[PDB]
Parts: structure tokens; sequence; C-alpha cells
């Protein structure tokens, strides 16, 4: 799928990353998790498992079976709460990376949160990303799995 | 046989001395904090089950609401210092969060006045060393239990509250399941 993703890389990837730092906007916390359950596919099937060799791409099948997946509920759970809030939840300003692998401090500039309380088309931000996190799911599941 | 780390609570890696007995954080800005305290009054329920008349503290947080939260905190720093609290909780939630009728220092000021707080006796404490100290030590207090999100909670400066390792579908239930986990971690 390197063709899709090379032009999801050189066409879709940073229409994200930029076109926020473009108007210099503040993220959230889920934000960069969704940026991670993203830039951890458009990098994790490029230099990933459709790979620098394209005979065997069922490693990328699981790289999509359970990565586009996170991207789904990250956005979903996120978007759930927008006028429909929930007791046992939180709302943060700080972020994490277990495995002593450390997102934040590697790229201070883009792996960073700033937790706060607009508009994107006939929508706003997060839903508009389920419009692709769940899009690049089924119409990507279909042809491979 | 049945009480699990990472489950109903999580113990702190770097724990903190002189810390309060139970130390719920919260903003007047988390629709969840609202849900937590204003809808479920978990605070009160925890109080209830609580062991032998025990320090049920509650601090406010700065991040959300930027420049306003800052004063909303300071306001509250007072509200503890007096303190009305109880009297200023409900309306300030109801203000800022639910109706969007609070604009800054004085809107808050008003909601104190209006709630039985003496006009500028509120301002009489607001600049008292009493409440500088209070504020600063609810920054410190958060930075200590290394904080990120709110609502939060910490038994005796040791145990981060995990509301997860508990029923999530049943309200009446999760509450008592929450309030319980406290009675436990306290006398422990
Ligand atoms: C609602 O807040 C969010 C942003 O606002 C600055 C983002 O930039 C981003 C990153 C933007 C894209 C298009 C992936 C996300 C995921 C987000 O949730
Ligand atoms: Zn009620």
């Amino acid at each position: 799928a390197w063709l899709l993703m090379a032009f999801t890389a050189l066409a879709l990837e940073l229409t994200a990353l930029w076109f926020q730092h473009v108007m210099l906007l503040k993220p959230c916390v889920l934000c960069i998790y969704e940026r991670v359950a993203l830039f951890g596919v458009l990098g994790a099937a490029l230099i990933g498992a459709i790979a620098p060799k394209t005979p065997l791409r069922y490693v990328a099948m699981v790289i999509w079976l359970y990565s586009a997946f996170r991207g789904v509920q990250l956005t979903y759970e996120h978007t759930m709460l927008q006028l429909y809030p929930s007791p046992f939840a939180t709302c943060d300003f700080m972020v994490r990376f277990p495995e002593w692998l450390p997102l934040d401090k590697w790229v201070p500039q883009v792996f960073v949160a700033s937790g706060d309380s607009w508009d994107f088309l006939g929508l706003e931000m997060p839903q508009w990303l389920l419009g692709i996190f769940i899009a690049y799911l089924i119409v990507a599941v279909l042809v491979v799995i | 046989a049945q009480y699990e780390d990472g489950k109903q609570y999580t113990t702190l890696e770097k724990p903190v001395a002189g810390a309060p007995q139970v130390l719920e954080f919260f903003s007047f800005f988390c629709p969840h904090a609202y849900q937590f305290e204003e809808v479920l009054h978990i605070s009160d329920n925890v109080k209830k089950k609580l062991p032998e008349g025990v320090k049920m503290t509650k601090y406010h947080v700065n991040f959300m609401g930027g420049d306003l939260g800052k004063d909303l905190t300071q306001a509250w720093a007072v509200a503890m210092a007096l303190g009305v609290e109880d009297k200023v909780t409900v309306p300030l939630f109801e203000g800022v969060q639910k109706t969007q009728t609070i604009r800054s220092a004085s809107d808050i000021r008003d909601v104190f006045i209006n709630a039985g707080i003496k006009g500028e006796e509120y301002d009489a404490a607001w600049n008292s060393f009493v409440v500088k100290s209070l504020v600063a030590q609810q920054e410190k207090a958060a930075a200590d239990v290394q904080l990120r999100g709110v609502p939060a909670m910490f038994v005796n400066g040791k145990y981060q509250l995990n509301p997860q390792g508990m029923d999530t579908s049943n309200m009446d239930v999760f509450v008592q399941q929450y309030a319980d986990t406290v009675k436990y971690l306290s006398e422990k």
C-alpha cells in the first residue's frame, strides 16, 4: 500500500501535523495519542511492514488489525464526551510513553500537550478524524484481511 | 484474597511526605469533575464511609481555564481558608462550567458575596498570607503527586485513585465501590 501511504505521507500526513501549528493551535492530550495511533502507521507500514520490500504484508495486516483500531476509539472515546461527559473520566494536560520509550522529550516541539477546555468544515476537529480513523480502517481491512 | 494494585487503586512510584490523608483534585472546568462531584457527590460518599473523622481535603487545579483558573484557584484558596467551601462549591461549578456566566475575579467575587461571604472580607483574606500560602501549596501539592488529570485522589500521599478497576456501568454501585476503596487504603 506504499502508494496510498506515500501520498498519505506526502499528501495526508502533515495536512495534519502542519495545518494546526500552521495557525499555531494548542493540542489536547488525546490529540497526540491520536497523532501517535497515526504517525505510528504512516511510518509503521512505510518503513514498517508493507516495508522496504513488498512480498509479505500480513505483518502490516496486524499493524492495521490493531493500530488503526486504537486510532478508532482514541478518536471515538475522545469524541464521545463532547456534550456527553462522564464521571469516572479525567481531562489532562500532561501525557505519557510507558516502555521507558519517551515521546515527549524526543521531539519537544510536536510530542507535547497543553490541556484546555474553532470549527473544521461542517464539523470540528475530532469527529472529522473518525472520518478517517474509521475510514482508513474498513476500506483497508476489506482488501487485506 | 481481593484488593488489587493497578486495579482499584494504583500506588505511587515517588511518594510524598506531609501529604494530606485523602486529597481529591479537581477543576471547575472538567465536565467530569462536575460529574464527579456535582452529579455523584462522590466526595460526600467517600466522607461517609470514611474512617475515624478523617482529613477529607480537596484541592483545585490551574491548567484548565488558563488565566481564570488561576484566580478560581485563589478564590478557592480563600474558600478553604475561611471557609465556606460547601457554600461556594456548588455555585462556582454551576457558574463557570454549566451556564458560562463567570468572566473573572469579580464574577467569582460576586458568587462569594452572593453566597454569604462578606463583600470584601473575601478580599480581606484573598491577599492574606494565609491564602498565598494556601494557593502555592496546592500547586506544590499537585506537582508532588505528579499530576496530569482531574478528578484525582490520593490516600495519605501514597495511592493514586484508579476509578477503573471498578464497575463502570452501574452508578449507585461504582460510588460505594469508589467510597469503599478509601476506607481500605486509609487504615493501611
Ligand atoms: C481536538 O484537538 C486536536 C488537535 O488540535 C490542535 C490536533 O491538532 C490533532 C492532530 C490533528 C490531526 C488532523 C491528526 C488532534 C488529533 C486533536 O484531537
Ligand atoms: Zn445531586
